[PDB]
């Protein structure tokens, strides 16, 4: 009921995910600093590739009122009635008077304080609900402090609609706890197997018109980059994903699609300057029934270096997988797929020739 | 009383079985003249209210009873404790005690504490029996107390101002907790003249001993959030005020 | 204590840049690299006698002597403040950009000892390029203490910078 | 008669005078707590007469005063409304308010060595070695250091607190000796607090005040241990002898 | 009869417990601050797991039901120490920004900037079980026997659920050591009163250090304690911890067998 996927993936001078000052994010793990890619970033890349491949897209937005306003404006509403009707949409729901709004900005509809996370056709249905009650909205638009006229139950039922991404990663809405969905995926922070010092690159953007006398750079700075073999891990709680989608067939497509997205996608951080696109060097899908187990302790002792870390990382993940299957006995259906053929890696289960064959075999096994 | 109680007795009179707590008055009346016992405070708008109890000052056991060694002072103490009054020697051995119940003005309640002044502070003055090393002990102790409190309010307002500014407070609670917990032994080291960091034994006053503890508690609290430069700038603007 | 050997190194070297070219040119070719690097073997004649006896202290001494000799000719030609006080002086007087130099200082304050050395020569030569004053002994002592301090020196650097900028702005009124 | 009790461990709390969500600890152990620790070691059910414990004496020297830290501590949050803490009326509160929020304080990295001198304290020491319930330092979640009893039987243990019990690493000046250590004895009284336990019955625990006099005393600087790991070594050398 | 169990379980980048603010909980111990996972949080997950696998032993092993009224046995006998890191740990800030999907005639006015704290390390866990009172209160030695065995397995298998979706901190302990002691329960926490230095890892070094502490305490007080340990490492022998076992459930089985 737990599908967990491990992956070793090298990235060359990427710097895919930056902190607030531009340096790549780091964990001091095992006593040694190791650059990391935050989980929310790779999770965002996964949800956008899943939505793009499975066709249905969900929208995490702070500006729901403005978007409902374009739909009501395309339905034939005047701009002022479209704005008042979308304000009625967010005003009619929640415990207090309405969903709290950020301070009003000139010429634009105010953003909600919290980020809504709902599929696109559900936003259009909210526009239809505000549309049927056009005269009541017109009457409340004339008052100084209009109240939430729209039915709350209908709107709350639209805000409860779940996308595949909502089913998979969950959502949170503090004013409407009825809409909160438990996530079915645990996404770990991808850290390096080996210790990495932050590499500094010094670049100078060149002025193009020649100066008459003093030729110098137009601007000069230094951006930090790093490279290494990241360890990646993720869980999928099949009981919750089946509980969220309801039917096991959509959960099956959601899981297979998630695993493929996990392998295929890259966060795209300064990719136009580094081209860090890469396939994972090794992938290991286990289908466990008792509990998920990350192999991150296997790489707590940082690798020394001077030699290619890929073979030693794959072999070390192998030894830790072997030692855990001996220490914690289980009937979990294992399986792996690797690029290197220098080792058999016996503990990672049955070997499969390709990543899609592995994903199809383990999803079919669950 | 604003509250009206009636207690139903047990047949023997050994216990109460039921109780009735209910109002006795619908219309509130201003009680004339300030209460001698409590310490008062005036706040912008000029309204006068009693200073609320704070359970953080109760972390350092018996700090309020050191009130005697002292701006604003309760009137009962200020009539009976000083030298204009009339007793002759009595004032030498009187010692103050305070009952504080820190709570919400509503129905929430947090902490209560009693606090008699330590008899060691005045008795350490009489072990010697001299006019000068004694007046110097008393001067030191009064001085120590003044430094600890001034930087206690400076640090409260520091944390409070910084927290509000950084988000454009919870920092105050841990700030004061850490403050009195670290400020308690340095005080007792200043009184005994034992060597406390920020203090040199025999110095005329507290010697910045207190200003150091406040800075360490403040930097202990705001520590993880001085990372971003925007928030770090705010936090620095307000730690600088504790430099004295 | 180290500040003593640091001041002896600052004096002799400060004289060495001006009087003898072959020595400073032997020093500047070792900017920003560990002393084991072969480009540094020529700098041992000048620096090795002055270091006591961790690599952190050696890296501090060797590196500051190298940055000291890599000053542009204009800079070389011509309480004890830190590099942060020198930063704030370069913001208020010489007119450096503020949002970026404060960002660069809070960028240095997170590195480890390995990273500070990587970042420091570009920043210090930037400061030195417009005649900003930097007391090298303090920077030496600080760079030696960066190795064993998680942030205990950097905090001093950041606090002093913000504070000196505020005071320099309030004195202009 | 008498034995040496060593209260050490990462965290220990000895609260007194707190009766709401926020809890607060005395910077030093409280007789109520230590007496209850022995009662727990001897199987004294809550509510049993506590006078056997009367007549003990607790001189406590503070090696490291320790840092006082406030541990958040919620109760019941994140549970469905039906499964949260009951009310006194009996009807569970709404789940957005069903969480209890306590802010319990505790001493961390603090070590005291109390020299308990009493009439039957040697049987009590023999009871800590084989307890009826687990002894703990204040809150049950805090678990005592294995060297809970440094010496089961000692004639005049305060004499051994003044000297010959190792001490944690502290500044030792050149040509120094006789490092200062604060002993706590039971006019010249530091504070007065409700310690002596009249009853441990959970329905109505009641207490009475005990004056405490803290006398800074001077013990030879030879006692303090070297900087690293030496404290554990000297202490173990100490337990066998 | 006291069955106590020590685990050296490490956790990657995670924030299992946090303060009233966002930062994780920390003990200042041995002079070096170190992150911790509070006892009640860890206990709640273990109790929930035991009650889920077991289908009133939960009021006996664990003192009382939180949502039930006191049934004259509020004491749980089980003692849970607060887990704390073997080494000193600095709090690691992770700056993050939620992205606004709807784009204005503006780029990157990100939805929400913030920064949350996390940390990673090797926590040294520990627990105790008062077996005799558990038998006297539960009645049947068999229910107690099953309950004790399942409680140890729950102590091993589980990890708290806190920020777990953002950090998959699910992990198995590297070392477990169950010592059926008749004298008194003892925690090996002072083995780490001096936080270990870094850069080479801590699992192995913490394993032999705890082996040194077990030799010394076993030396000062020789006891009839039945011991045994299972590790994910075969490279180093730890003779002081008792006979090695091939696995965790085999170990739990041998020590449950040893108590009765």
């Amino acid at each position: 009921t737990f599908v967990d996927i491990h992956a070793i993936q090298t990235l060359p001078y990427s710097n895919i995910n930056r902190d607030d000052l531009g340096s790549p994010k780091t964990v001091v793990y095992g006593g040694k600093e190791r650059t990391r890619v935050s989980s929310q970033s790779w999770k965002r890349a996964v949800r956008h590739e899943v939505e793009a491949r499975l066709g249905d897209k969900a929208v995490r937005t702070r500006r729901i009122i403005s978007e409902i306003a374009k739909r009501l404006r395309e339905r034939g509403w005047d701009a002022d009635l479209a704005d008042a009707g979308a304000r009625q949409v967010v005003l009619s729901v929640g415990k207090k008077s309405g969903i709290k709004l950020e301070k009003e900005k000139d010429s634009e509809a105010p953003a909600t304080s919290v980020l809504f996370y709902l599929p696109v056709p559900a936003i259009d249905e909210l526009a239809a609900i505000a549309d049927e009650h056009r005269d009541a909205v017109a009457k409340e638009a004339a008052k100084k402090t209009p109240k939430g006229i729209l039915p709350a139950d209908r709107i709350t039922e639209v805000l409860k609609s779940r996308n595949v991404s909502v089913n998979l990663f969950g959502r949170m809405l503090a004013e409407l706890p009825s809409t909160e969905v438990d996530g079915a995926v645990q996404f770990a922070h991808a850290f390096t197997v080996h210790g990495t010092t932050v590499e500094v690159d010094f670049f100078t953007a060149v002025d193009d018109i020649p100066k008459e006398n003093d030729h110098g750079s137009g601007h000069m700075n230094a951006g930090q980059f790093s490279a290494g073999t990241f360890y990646r891990y993720a869980n999928v709680n099949l009981d919750r994903l089946v509980e969220n989608t309801g039917d096991a067939q959509t959960a099956r497509t959601a899981v297979a699609e998630f695993l493929r997205a996990f392998l295929s996608t890259v966060p795209s951080g300064k990719q136009n300057a580094t081209a860090a696109m890469t396939l994972p060097d090794l992938v290991h899908i286990a289908v466990r029934f008792d509990r998920p187990i990350s192999f991150a302790p296997a790489f707590e002792t940082a690798l020394y270096g001077s030699d290619g870390y890929t073979l030693r990382a794959c072999q070390e993940l192998n030894n830790y997988a072997e030692r855990l299957r001996e220490v914690w006995p289980d009937d979990a259906i294992r399986g792996y797929a690797t690029v290197e053929n220098k080792t058999d890696l016996a503990a990672l289960g049955e070997r499969y020739d390709s990543y899609p064959a592995l994903i199809d075999a383990m999803v079919a096994a669950a | 009383f604003r509250h009206a109680v009636l207690l139903h007795p047990s047949p023997d009179g050994s216990h109460v079985v039921d109780a009735w707590v209910t109002w006795a008055w619908r219309e509130r009346n201003i009680s004339p003249e300030l209460d001698p016992y409590l310490i008062y405070q005036t706040s912008k708008e000029g309204r006068v209210y009693p200073r609320p109890a704070e359970a953080e000052r109760a972390i350092w056991r018996d700090l309020d009873a050191l009130l005697h060694y002292g701006n604003y002072r309760p009137t009962i103490l200020d009539n009976c404790t000083p030298l204009a009054q009339v007793p002759q020697e009595v004032l030498d051995s009187l010692r103050l005690r305070a009952f504080g119940f820190d709570q919400d003005g509503q129905a929430r309640d947090k902490q209560w504490f009693t606090a008699t002044t330590p008899a060691v502070l005045r008795w350490l003055a009489d072990r010697e029996t001299d006019d000068n090393e004694n007046a110097r002990i008393v001067r030191r102790i009064t001085l120590a107390r003044k430094a600890a409190e001034a930087l206690g309010r400076r640090l409260e307002k520091a944390c409070k101002e910084a927290w509000k500014e950084s988000n454009s407070g919870p920092w105050v609670q841990h700030g004061m907790s850490r403050y009195w917990a670290k400020a308690e032994p340095v005080f007792w080291n200043i009184v005994y003249d034992r060597p406390a960091q920020g203090y040199t034994p025999g110095m005329a006053g507290p010697g910045n001993a207190f200003n150091l503890v406040a800075l360490a508690a403040y930097d202990e609290v705001t520590g993880p959030y001085c990372e971003r430069p925007r928030v770090a700038k705010v936090v620095e603007r307000h730690r600088s005020t504790l430099f004295s | 204590y180290i500040l003593q050997h640091a001041d002896a190194l600052v004096k002799r070297v400060s004289k060495l840049i001006v009087n003898e070219p072959a020595a400073r040119a032997a020093l500047r070719r070792g900017v920003g690299l560990a002393p084991e690097d072969p480009r540094m073997l020529a700098a041992h004649r000048v620096v090795a006698p002055y270091v006591p006896v961790v690599h952190a202290v050696e890296r501090a001494f060797y590196a500051v002597a190298a940055i000291m000799a890599a000053q542009p000719r204009s800079a070389r030609d011509q309480r004890r403040p830190n590099l942060g006080v020198s930063l704030a002086q370069a913001v208020f007087d010489k007119g450096l950009n503020a949002d970026s130099t404060e960002q660069r200082l809070h960028l240095i304050a997170r590195q480890n000892l390995d990273g500070v050395h990587r970042h420091l020569p570009r920043l210090v030569l930037y400061l030195r390029s417009d005649q900003v004053h930097i007391d090298w002994g303090i920077l030496i002592r600080d760079l030696a203490r960066w190795g064993h301090t998680p942030r205990h020196v950097a905090r001093e650097w950041v606090q002093d910078y913000h504070r000196t900028l505020e005071t320099l702005t309030r004195q202009a009124e | 008669s008498g034995f040496l009790l060593r209260l050490a461990g990462p965290m220990q709390s000895w609260g007194e005078h707190s009766m709401f969500g926020e809890r607060d600890t005395l910077p030093y152990p409280s007789r109520s707590g230590l007496i209850g620790m022995f009662a727990a070691a001897q199987g004294v059910r809550r509510g049993d007469p506590l006078d056997r414990y009367k007549e003990l004496k607790f001189t406590v020297r503070v090696d490291r005063p320790g840092v006082r830290l406030v541990d958040f501590h919620t109760i019941g949050g994140g549970l469905p409304k039906e499964r949260t803490v009951p009310t006194a009326a009996g009807e569970r509160r709404d789940p957005k308010k069903a969480t209890i929020v306590t802010s319990r304080s505790y001493l961390a990295d603090a070590v005291f060595t109390v020299a308990v001198t009493g009439p039957e304290a040697d049987t009590i020491a023999d009871a800590l070695a084989a307890p009826y319930w687990q002894p703990y330092l204040g809150r049950r979640a805090f678990v005592p250091d294995p060297l809970l009893v440094l010496r089961r039987r000692v004639a005049d243990p305060v004499r051994e607190l003044v000297e010959a019990v190792p001490l944690p690493h502290r500044r030792v000046e050149e040509d120094a000796a006789t490092v200062l250590v604060d002993l706590i004895y039971e006019t010249r009284t530091l504070t007065v607090l409700n310690d002596v336990p009249l009853s441990f019955d959970s329905k109505s625990r009641r207490y009475s005040t005990r004056q405490i006099r803290v006398v800074p005393t001077e013990v030879p600087a030879t006692l303090v241990a070297g900087p690293g790991r030496d404290y554990q070594n000297k202490l173990f050398t100490y337990v066998k002898q």
